[PDB]
RNA sequence: UGUUUUUUUCUGUCUCGUGCC
């Protein structure tokens, strides 16, 4: 029953916090530096490296700036939170893909309505 | 069915896996490509020279694609049309370049279908920066350039688009010449404008826009990747240094470890030295690795003034500055690490290649047939005592006395040693009752330490004083290292001989094989069973697959020289199962043909034994003609085919000057008197046997006339080397 | 996906841990316990990022050891299906394609792919391309997928891909 | 130029009577 197409999640997942690639990617990043000194500590395990090295080869934007700006401009319209990381991090070109891709979409907001959107996420791009 | 029933021999078909067959005008291109393609970091094959090479490599392929030849098939039988002798490695690395060959016009082809059907595309879009398919041909015609001809397709697809619905610096071109030629021809945009007005024509407001679209567009061009390939792979001295881990985790077991300040290692220590490149490839897994050329720093500088313009005042400095910082992007996109991958592939690619030769070496040196036969050929063959002992220390050591047709014929123990402190007699009593129980025929003692070879020593003294040999002479007992006959007691061959045995007996029993008939042995094994005997350390690095393939083509060359008995794998177990490395005959064929011999009954009556019965068909008889022998023809068991048989015969008649009457068995004065011994070489001359042969025959002779009198002098030659007795420091 | 929640989970501490480093020795207890490991009800978690606070000992009757529920403020990646990622080809098969979402792994069939999409067994880097040899996927490739199963193999999750949807390539 | 050993908590039934603080 879990498929989150149709907008459906657990009692305890509905009242999460949703996390961007270069949200993460500098928080990890920053855990690391905090962690690299105070020698006499525990190294990073490969679960760390495996997950730097993932979200970093998918980072639109590395100013932080940036993400607080996104953020912000997508939170104003009535979109649920799960529909703020998946189009955030996808960057899809053109409405239509954006559309295919998540059928929640569908119907629910006009073309040029998010076409705007994902022309501005363009933008923002580094 | 196919494999088996196949019009093709099975190496043939094995062989031409991606070009099945060479054609007329193919053969040519596939020749030149192995020639470019046969040595071209190291020196391979310069023996045959360039165009002799080149030429061989063509012939060969042209055989084996028209008659289903293979590599052996074609070294032999071909001799002249490839080269006569120059290598060992002359009809696989002919085999290989003819398959590179074809795969690279295979992917040519590809190329150009695809750069045309996209300028179709192009041309039906935009005819109704632009998009020419023009590219399209060079990609189709760099048939040589396999990387190079991707990176540039891959930059083609990448710069017109890829799409398939169903005025910034200087142009690339005129870069990539200017940075091949070393002299900046074309300079950078050469206009009053700057960065502030072409920021504004995209939609950005910066003036890095253009730089990302100057460096796409000299990442993607073959051209730079051209002048850039073998700048660098040519010549570059890594230094090894280990680092801060580095140095203590390495232990200087590494390349990257052992010199800690020795640097400017050139591709030589890399590509030559095997060694060098596993012990680099090794320490850069985990710990780290020194693996720098340090020679940009001047070659970088270089390309700086091209592409550049001279003049600064306004536009022209402003046009200056734009080019230098697209080569900057261009190179920080795909400039240094381009160059570091090739590196890396080219390093890669030499520590295979020299893990590859240090495992064909080995099989090489450890493959060759070497018995000890009686006398270093009563009765056939020597009876070889195999023992085998565990520990020497009142423990039973095994100790069989097999026989020299490939079978054991009984064995013993002996569990009194020198067990017991202080007892120098049990030990002898127990070897001279065995040595009295049997007559064998030599003794093949093992060794793990020093006890072991004193155990040995004493054994074989024990036997010479009191003519423990054969009962009434002394034999020397042979030492016998403890390697071939320890993997073969506890094999397939081994647990099928005798199952209710300890492994003592089975090691005796693999022991005595290995020194009465190697070739037997390395036939009846898995080829598994190769694999477990490491030819290297430097091949655990390498690809296995290689080292694989030149296990396999050395074993099957070997089959070849040494030739194969058909009565051997009839009856004997020991001796069966080595119809899977002959020349043409593959595994699913010698399958076939013991099954059939085993099921109807069969001989080897005759060279044409397959061709008559029905068993094997024209091909699999013409490439396998020359290593297929018998017990009995005349000329079947040895290398006269049915072709050369005729010849042989004449050639015989001639030498012996016998009388000449349709002679293939009845006179046997020319046959048997020359089998018996040379009996006149000066009557069969070199060139009346090549006239002889060019006129009838359709062939020459020249280089297979010897092949034929030595056949006709001597049947079933065996390949193999001399017994070779344990030194000091082989013994240790 | 990544999320960021609040959790909590309570550790013994052994009582040779008692001291002026008690409240450190329990942050680096914590730290050593909740990373990298995964369970069925939230999924995978990456690492911790800060603590809220420090429950009240209880100390156990007749035992030494006390444990202190922690609440700790740390991230968790538990994908559901049907979402839409995009990860990078691990390794190239004729059983299946191999990719690695971040933490995990998925696995996608040549049923799921198109018939565009053929083999090239006989080129040395195991690669899919078309007809007209157009598009090109190999590894080390940013390649998008759905995510149409889930699967937790004791503390490893094991999702599996798909490739039917339209606009799943290279961008 | 040598030196012989390694296995271990078992476990018993239901009933009646007598004596003691």
């Amino acid at each position: 029953e879990e498929d989150a197409s149709q907008l459906i999640f657990p009692k305890e997942f509905e009242t999460a916090e949703t996390l961007l690639n270069s949200e993460v990617h500098m928080l990890l990043e920053h855990r690391k530096q905090q962690n690299e000194s105070a020698e006499d500590e525990q190294e990073l395990s490969e679960v760390f490296m495996k997950t730097l090295n993932y979200t970093a080869r998918f980072s639109r934007f590395k100013n932080r700036e940036t993400i607080a700006s996104v953020r912000s401009l997508l939170l104003q319209k009535k979109l649920h939170k799960f529909e703020l990381a998946c189009l955030a991090n996808l960057c899809p070109e053109t409405a239509e893909e954006s559309k295919a891709l998540i059928p929640s979409l569908e119907g629910r907001f006009e073309d040029e309505e998010l076409q705007q959107i994902l022309d501005d996420i363009q933008t923002k791009r580094s | 069915n196919e494999i088996r029933a196949t019009d093709l021999p099975e190496r043939f078909q094995l062989r031409s896996i991606p070009v099945k067959g060479a054609e007329d005008d193919e053969l040519e291109e596939e020749a030149d490509w192995i020639y470019r393609n046969a040595f071209a970091t190291p020196t391979i094959s310069l023996s045959r020279k360039g165009p002799s090479t080149i030429q061989k490599i063509k012939e060969a392929l042209g055989f084996m694609r028209n008659q289903h030849f293979e590599v052996p098939f074609i070294a032999f039988y071909r001799k002249e049309y490839v080269e006569p002798e120059l290598h060992i490695n002359d009809l696989w690395r002919v085999w290989q370049w003819d398959e590179k060959w074809t795969q690279l016009r295979i992917r040519k082809e590809n190329l150009t279908r695809l750069f045309e059907k996209m300028q179709a595309y192009q041309y039906e879009q935009i005819s109704a920066i632009r998009a020419l398919d023009t590219t399209d041909m060079e990609r189709l015609k760099d048939v040589q350039s396999m990387d190079e001809l991707k990176d540039v397709y891959n930059h083609f697809l990448l710069y017109y688009g890829r799409d398939i619905p169903k005025k910034f610096g200087l142009t690339p071109e005129q870069f990539g010449e200017n940075l091949r030629d070393s002299y900046q021809r074309h300079e950078t945009e050469q206009f009053p404008a700057e960065p502030l007005e072409l920021a504004k024509d995209t939609p950005e407001a910066v003036l890095e826009g253009a730089r990302y679209m100057v460096a796409l567009q000299i990442a993607r061009e073959p051209l730079v990747r051209q002048v850039l390939r073998q700048t660098f792979q040519e010549r570059a001295k890594l230094n090894i240094t280990p680092t801060k881990k580095g140095r203590k985790d390495v232990d200087e077991a590494h390349y990257a470890y052992s010199f800690k300040y020795l640097k400017n290692k050139p591709v030589k220590e890399l590509r030559d030295d095997q060694f060098l490149k596993i012990c680099l490839a090794e320490d850069e897994g985990l710990l780290t690795t020194d693996i720098s050329i340090d020679l940009k720093g001047t070659y970088f500088e270089e390309i700086k003034q091209f592409y550049y313009r001279d003049e600064f005042s306004h536009q022209v400095q402003e046009w200056n500055r734009q080019r230098t910082m697209a080569i900057e992007r261009a190179l920080q996109q795909f400039l240094y690490v381009q160059m570091a991958k090739e590196l890396k592939n080219k390093l890669l690619a030499e520590a295979k290649e020299y893990v590859i030769k240090a495992c064909s070496r080995k099989l090489y040196n450890w493959l060759r047939v070497a018995p000890y036969r009686p006398d270093q050929q009563q009765g056939k063959g020597i009876r070889v005592l195999g023992i085998a002992f565990s520990s020497a220390r009142d423990h039973p050591v095994f100790c069989a006395l097999v026989n020299g047709e490939g079978e054991v014929t009984d064995f013993l123990r002996l569990p009194h040693f020198t067990e017991e402190r202080e007892k120098k007699a049990q030990d002898i009593e127990t070897l001279k009752k065995f040595l009295l129980n049997k007559k064998p025929h030599v003794v093949t003692v093992a060794g793990e330490n020093r006890d072991a070879q004193m155990l040995i020593e004493d054994v074989k003294r024990i036997v010479h004083e009191l003519d423990q040999g054969q009962q009434l002479s002394s034999i020397g007992v042979e030492l016998v290292d403890n390697e071939l006959a320890i993997l073969y007691m506890n094999s397939k061959k081994s647990e099928a001989e005798f199952r209710d045995y300890p492994p003592v007996l089975r090691q005796a029993v693999s022991l005595a094989r290995r020194i009465q008939d190697p070739l037997i042995e390395f036939a009846q094994v898995c080829s598994e069973d190769i694999l477990c005997l490491k030819f290297h350390p430097l091949q655990e690095h390498v690809v296995k697959e290689e080292l694989l393939n030149a296990l396999y083509c050395e074993f099957i060359n070997r089959v070849n020289e040494v030739g194969v008995d058909v009565n051997r794998a009839i009856a004997h177990p020991y001796s069966q199962a080595l119809i899977q490395y002959v020349c043409g005959l593959g595994p699913r064929k010698g399958t076939h043909l013991l099954k059939i011999l085993k099921q109807n009954n069969t001989r080897l009556e005759s060279r044409t034994q397959l061709v008559t019965m029905c068993h094997m068909g024209p091909k699999v008889f013409m490439n396998c003609a020359g290593f297929l022998k018998i017990d009995t023809e005349v000329l079947d068991g040895s290398r006269v085919h049915p072709e050369t048989y005729e010849w042989a015969r004449k050639m015989a008649v001639d030498a012996l000057e016998y009388d000449e009457s349709a002679e293939d068995a009845n006179p046997a004065g020319a046959l048997e008197e020359i089998l018996e011994n040379p009996e006149r070489l000066k009557d069969l001359d070199l060139d009346a046997f090549a006239e002889e042969l060019e006129r009838q025959g359709y062939g020459d002779k020249h280089i297979t006339l010897y092949d034929i009198r030595a056949e006709l002098s001597c049947r079933y030659k065996d390949l193999r080397t001399a017994y070779r007795s344990p030194n000091t420091e082989e013994i240790f | 996906m990544f999320y960021h929640i609040s959790l909590e989970h309570e550790i013994l501490l052994h009582p040779r841990y008692f001291g002026p480093n008690l409240l450190n020795t329990v942050k680096q207890k914590l730290f050593t316990e909740v990373e990298g490991t995964c369970t069925g009800k939230y999924g995978f978690v990456i690492a911790v990022t800060t603590i809220d606070n420090i429950g009240a000992g209880v100390i156990q009757p007749g035992r030494g050891f006390v444990l202190y529920p922690v609440k700790y403020k740390a991230i968790v990646f538990r994908p559901f299906k049907g979402e839409v990622v995009d990860a990078v080809v691990t390794q190239v098969n004729k059983v299946g394609l191999f990719t690695e979402i971040g933490p995990m792994s998925c696995f996608i069939s040549r049923h799921s792919i198109p018939s565009e999409m053929e083999f090239d067994p006989n080129s040395n880097p195991p690669c899919y391309k078309t007809m007209d040899e157009d598009i090109v996927i190999q590894q080390d490739d940013e390649i998008r997928l759905k995510i149409v199963g889930t699967r937790v193999d004791k503390n490893d999750i094991f999702a599996i891909g798909s490739l039917m949807d339209d606009y799943l390539g290279l961008v």
